[PDB]
Formats: structure tokens, C-alpha cells, sequence
């Protein structure tokens, strides 16, 4: 019969996306911030979220914040090369000392713009998973996930110390301005199990909530 | 010696 085709396609045209495992990898790709210009980003893929494998956690060279990014889907992302990357292990100087910062409150020194001494209380959550001489750390009055070489910090005296599940679950946040923002819980902290990571659809930050 | 953004 001689009709107009309508949702025409073909099964051949239909390749998988996110085939190759890029965990551990070093990546460059482009970034089109709105109508803005196409800058290049380089970084290191730390994890791939088990309960949403569209989602990668990237550490970008010289951004302190960990980024959750849906690397294949996201259309601000272009030209995604996986660099080959080295036979440089970087092992850890003192792992008795590193293994007793997991879990601890800490006080972390930051310069202000004038070069004056600011200290921010945080918590150290875990050692980062690919670059395992960095730590996941979150802060009390910035509760998103950050990454630093907290030994280097301790070493130069810039850091001090003192004494089932719902992973998968979609969640929304109740703004006092009426709207909602939908995300999902993506990780549970092995050290402080009352602590989880949320990732909201409209933002690349991983947020750390204590949910008990 | 860390700058806040």
C-alpha cells in the first residue's frame, strides 16, 4: 500500500552510547556554556554511578568541585576524546595518617582575596576513588563535594583535626519559593553512613546531605 | 594557600 512513512528509521542506525568503560580515564572535551564560546576542559573520571550509568563524576584539572556530568547525553559536551594516560602511579606518603582522617571534622585554611587567613570547618568523607591521594571533603557552610590533597595540606600546616538503603531513590527538594528541584540519591558514604550524595538534574554539583 | 572561588 502506498502510504506516507511517519516515524521512519532503521534498526541499523541505532548504536549503543556509553559502550567503552572510561573510569579511570583522562579526558578532554569542549564546553558550550549557553551561547558562550567553546573552551576545552581536561579531567579525570572518578566513578560511574551504579544507579544511573549515564552519570560520571569528573575531577577537572583546576576545579576544586567534583562534577557530576552525563557525559554522553549532555549537549554542552562536544568532542569527547579519551586521552591515553600514564604509567605514573602516585602512591600515598603516610597511609596510617590518611586512614584516620576519613570521618573526622577538620579545619581547612584558605586565603581570602587580600591574602588573609580564613579557616572553614569541613568533613573528610573518603579517599577519592581513582586519584587515591586525594580526598573527598565537604564543608559545613558549603556542603557540596570537593576534592583536595589533604596530606599536602596537613604537611604544610593548613589542616587540623578533632573528635538497608535509599540509593537509587528519586527525590525533590522543596524550595520555599514554591518550585521543586528533582534529583536522585547516588551514593552512600561508607564512613559516615547517615551521609548521602544527591545529584539534582539541573546542576553538576554533587550535594552531600546528612539524612538521619 | 587555597583561594575560594
Amino acid at each position: 500500500h502506498h502510504h506516507h512513512h511517519h516515524h521512519h528509521g532503521s534498526s541499523e542506525n541505532l548504536y549503543f552510547q556509553g559502550s567503552r568503560n572510561i573510569v579511570g580515564c583522562r579526558i578532554q572535551h569542549g564546553w558550550k556554556e549557553g551561547n558562550g564560546p567553546v573552551t576545552q576542559w581536561k579531567g579525570t573520571v572518578l566513578d560511574q554511578v551504579p544507579v544511573n550509568p549515564s552519570l560520571y563524576l569528573i575531577k577537572y584539572d583546576g576545579f576544586d568541585c567534583v562534577y557530576g556530568l552525563e557525559l554522553n547525553k549532555d549537549e554542552r559536551v562536544s568532542a569527547l576524546e579519551v586521552l591515553p594516560d600514564r604509567v605514573a602511579t602516585s602512591r600515598i606518603s603516610d597511609a596510617h595518617l590518611a586512614d584516620t582522617m576519613i570521618g573526622k571534622a577538620v579545619e581547612h585554611m584558605f586565603e581570602t582575596e587580600d591574602g588573609s587567613k580564613d579557616e572553614w570547618r569541613g568533613m573528610v568523607l573518603a579517599r577519592a576513588p581513582v586519584m587515591n591521594t586525594w580526598f573527598y571533603i565537604t564543608y559545613e557552610k558549603d556542603p557540596v563535594l570537593y576534592m583536595y590533597q589533604l596530606l599536602d595540606d596537613y604537611k604544610e600546616g593548613d589542616l587540623r583535626i578533632m573528635p538497608d538503603s535509599l540509593v537509587g531513590k528519586q527525590v525533590e527538594y522543596a524550595k520555599e519559593d514554591g518550585s521543586k528541584r528533582t534529583g536522585m540519591v547516588i551514593h552512600q558514604v561508607e564512613a559516615k553512613p547517615s551521609v548521602y550524595f544527591i545529584k539534582f538534574d539541573d546542576d553538576f554539583h554533587i550535594y552531600v546531605y546528612d539524612l538521619v | 594557600r587555597h583561594r575560594k572561588v
